[PDB]
């Protein structure tokens, strides 16, 4: 019923290290399985790239 | 509208440009949606109401 | 090395110079968001150097 998405505030730079860490913890924290999901497709693609 | 469609503050998607240099002459998305129908044509009024 | 760095399209406003310069294969038709643009973009020379 509730799904998540990624955002960046205006005027803040992109820190690499937090991206590196998020790409690892997201695969263990969330579910995108074959029966229900917690994430949108864009978030999944971004986490895979990270 | 061309500038808005090409501006991507999120994850980029595939885009294919057409032979002509006119605005909105491209196909976008994983399902290639033809954006040429949104250019104005006063003989038929494709791009707007009517 | 292997990238196409000049290109020709439909005529420019000035007829004597109808070339488009493409460093690293980047197309200039679209606006860019400096925060998150080159997340997954590479070209030949950079990859060979790496």
């Amino acid at each position: 019923q509730i799904i998540l998405d990624l955002k960046i505030d205006p005027g803040e730079r992109m820190d690499p290290a937090v991206r590196m860490v998020a790409g690892v913890v997201g695969h263990l924290l969330f579910t995108a399985g074959g029966r229900f999901t917690n994430l949108t497709q864009n978030m999944a693609r971004q986490l895979d790239i990270a | 509208l061309n500038d808005y469609l090409l501006y991507m503050y999120n994850t980029r998607v595939q885009v294919n440009y057409g032979p002509t240099g006119e605005p909105l002459d491209f196909q976008i998305g994983r399902n290639q949606y033809d954006c040429n129908v949104f250019r104005a044509d006063f003989a038929t009024g494709t791009g707007y109401n009517g | 090395w292997a990238t196409i760095d000049v290109e020709y399209r439909e005529p420019a406003p000035y007829v004597h110079a109808q070339r488009y310069i493409r460093y690293c294969g980047i197309d200039s038709r679209e606006l860019i968001n400096p925060t998150t643009y080159g997340i997954g973009m590479t070209y030949h020379c950079y990859n060979e150097m790496l």
